Parts: structure tokens; C-alpha cells; sequence
């Protein structure tokens, strides 16, 4: 009875090392609406992450947009880790700047 | 062309006491009000600047409608447990979508009123606003009950009356905010690759509303099979982003063109590397 | 304008 979440991690503006930006973790297509979304810098949980309010699409499925301030570098990896009943394990997806 | 929607939800959870009820209203697909039972002083709150025009008498009434719906969902959730012979100790969801569609003549184009349980279609009002559609054997009890009560006439009245009339009122009140469409700004990026191949990624940025189509062409005809794309995604600022890519022989890249179809555009965009 | 429902499910 559960739909499994689709995830995209991407910045708001074109990424540029050293210049401040925002990082989005856009989680869609899930059910039930209870979920845990974390955003990570180099493996560690990013402390102050913003979370849009529970919304659902016309197909009945739920989506959420999570975002945080960040300044990308050549070397620091960012990632989004989602935890949800449709998944035995949490899913991590890493930020690719070319996507 | 215009619309209004209220997207209502109630969820129960194991052990807890009362379901959580959230309602969200949309005009032309943008959020404009919200109610949430978890809040400290549960109320319908404005959710765009243009709605702050509305006085106290408006919020009070809308707020009591929400509390009423909360109670409606509460009972419904309970009955549904029974209908599906679900025991205690699980999590359940009941959702509703309702509203109306107007053509550019501002006349009622279509009414909507549908319900889902556990994210699956449960019952819906047909387009005629007179007859009901319900697949599940468990839903038939509701559909018979509703067929014999004139539930459809009640909902028909709302959708043809207040929905329309009040959407009218809202549209006048927020002309400067809700008449906009941001056009996409597009560009093609180059990603070298294995086997004398490259990836051509066609970007579209800062556009609203979200619907958009990106197509690649090999000097004429489209490329449906070989293409890669992402689901359209919010930028966080109210605009949207999408790309689409294809794999291409190095050097032989200029005979690929990317086309961007967005509303709000004078004509489709055409770009290469 | 919020809808109000008729009979419960």
C-alpha cells in the first residue's frame, strides 16, 4: 500500500565554487506522508534545514522540498538521505552539479 | 483559463489520539490559504500577500468550516477502518480534492470532487455532477448511501455556485500577482564522455508555471528513445528547472538542436551547443 | 471558499 519516493538534489542557482547558493532536496511521489529527510555535508547532518509543508499531487502522492544555505566547493560532497516505510533502507543521493 | 482547488488530508497514526487534518487552497495552482490541526491556534492562515485584504469575518468562518471538515474526516476515517476490516494499530490516510475550472470566459468549465483512502481512489463525483464512481466493493456502501441522500446535489451547488463566484472574487483581488508567467532561460552544456561520445544537456531555468517540454532533434526528427530527462523541479524561489540530454558523437554535435516549449513564450526556443 | 461536506463516508 505504499509508493516509494523519487529524489533530486540540485542547487537553486548555477553552481559556482566559493559563491553562496541554496541546495534543494526535492522528494516526490511518496505515500504514506510520514517521512524523514536529512541533508548531509561530507557525511554529517546539516543542522538548520528548511522543510516546506506537506502537500500532495493530483495523483494523490505527497511531495516535499527541503533546502539549506550552502557554499559549494570543488571538494565538499553534499547529499540528501531519505527514510521512508516503502524502503527497507534509507536512500542517499549525492549532489551532482552537472545535474 | 482559471481554477480553484482545496486539497484536504487527514492522517491517523498508531497509538495517537486524534487524526491530523490539513487543508490547502489553491488559485490557478498556487497556494493561497492553509489550515493545519497541529498548529497552536489552529486556523486558516493567508498564504499569499494578496489574501491579507480579507477581513476577520472571513477567517473566522473559513476556520469553522475547517473544524467541521476535521470532524467529518475523523468520523470518515473511523467508518473506513470498519469497511476495510482494518484493526487498530495502523496508519491511515484520507484525502479529498475539490474545486472548479473556468474557461477564459470565466464561465464554469468543469467541477471536481474526489476522495482517496490510503492514496487509492475511493469515490468521486462524475463530471455530470449527478452520478458517482466508486470501484472498491468497500466503497459501494458509501455510494449507495450517497446516491439516496442527494449528496451530489449538495456538492453540485457548491461547485457551480460558491466555487465559481468566490474564485471570481479572488481573481479580481490579485491581478498583479497571478497574471504572470516567467519564460524559461535555456542553454546547452557539454559533458565529454567515453568512446568518442559526449552528453549534450539542455537546461531550462527560472520559468513559471512548471509545465514545459524539452525535445532533442537530429537535424529534423525528434529523439524519443535515446533521450534522458529529469522530472521538473522547483528552484525554491517560485520558478522551476528542467533538463534533458542525449549522447552524441564528438565533433558531429552541431546537427543536434534542442527545443523548449513553454507557455509564456512568443514561440518555442531553439538551441544548439 | 472552503467546501463543507455532506454525509460522512
Amino acid at each position: 500500500i505504499q509508493k516509494t519516493p523519487q529524489i533530486q538534489v540540485y542547487s537553486r542557482h548555477p553552481p559556482e565554487n566559493g559563491k553562496p547558493n541554496i541546495l534543494n532536496c526535492y522528494v516526490t511521489q511518496f505515500h504514506p506522508p510520514h517521512i524523514e529527510i536529512q541533508m548531509l555535508k561530507n557525511g554529517k547532518k546539516i543542522p538548520k534545514v528548511e522543510m516546506s509543508d506537506m502537500s500532495f499531487s493530483k495523483d494523490w502522492s505527497f511531495y516535499i522540498l527541503a533546502h539549506t544555505e550552502f557554499t559549494p566547493t570543488e571538494t565538499d560532497t553534499y547529499a540528501c538521505r531519505v527514510k521512508h516505510d516503502s524502503m527497507a533502507e534509507p536512500k542517499t543521493v549525492y549532489w551532482d552539479r552537472d545535474m | 483559463p482559471h481554477s480553484m482547488r482545496y486539497f484536504e488530508t487527514a492522517v491517523s497514526r498508531p497509538g495517537l489520539e486524534e487524526p491530523r487534518y490539513i487543508s490547502v487552497g489553491y488559485v490557478d495552482n498556487k497556494e493561497f490559504v492553509r489550515f493545519d490541526s497541529d498548529a497552536e491556534n489552529p486556523r486558516y492562515e493567508p498564504r499569499a500577500p494578496w489574501m491579507e485584504q480579507e477581513g476577520p469575518e472571513y477567517w473566522e468562518r473559513e476556520t469553522q468550516k475547517a473544524k467541521g471538515q476535521e470532524q467529518w474526516f475523523r468520523v470518515s476515517l473511523r467508518n473506513l477502518l470498519g469497511y476495510y476490516n482494518q484493526s487498530a494499530g495502523g496508519s491511515h490516510t484520507l484525502q479529498q480534492m475539490s474545486g472548479c475550472d473556468l474557461g477564459s470566459d470565466w464561465r464554469l468549465l468543469r467541477g471536481y470532487l474526489q476522495f482517496a483512502y490510503e492514496g487509492r481512489d475511493y469515490i468521486a463525483l462524475n463530471e455530470d455532477l449527478k452520478t458517482w464512481t466508486a470501484a472498491d466493493m468497500a466503497a459501494q456502501i458509501t455510494r449507495r448511501k450517497w446516491e439516496q441522500s442527494g449528496a451530489a446535489e449538495h456538492y453540485k451547488a457548491y461547485l457551480e455556485g460558491e466555487c465559481v463566484e468566490w474564485l471570481h472574487r479572488y481573481l479580481k483581488n490579485g491581478n498583479a500577482t497571478l497574471l504572470r508567467t516567467d519564460s524559461p532561460k535555456a542553454h546547452v552544456t557539454h559533458h565529454p564522455r567515453s568512446k568518442g561520445e559526449v552528453t549534450l544537456r539542455c537546461w531550462a531555468l527560472g520559468f513559471y508555471p512548471a509545465d514545459i517540454t524539452l525535445t532533442w532533434q537530429l537535424n529534423g526528427e525528434e529523439l524519443t528513445q535515446d533521450m534522458e530527462l529529469v522530472e521538473t523541479r522547483p528552484a525554491g524561489d517560485g520558478t522551476f528547472q528542467k533538463w534533458a540530454s542525449v549522447v552524441v558523437p564528438l565533433g558531429k554535435e552541431q546537427n543536434y538542436t534542442c527545443r523548449v516549449y513553454h507557455e509564456g513564450l512568443p514561440e518555442p526556443l531553439t538551441l544548439r551547443w | 471558499k472552503a467546501l463543507y461536506n455532506y454525509a460522512p463516508i
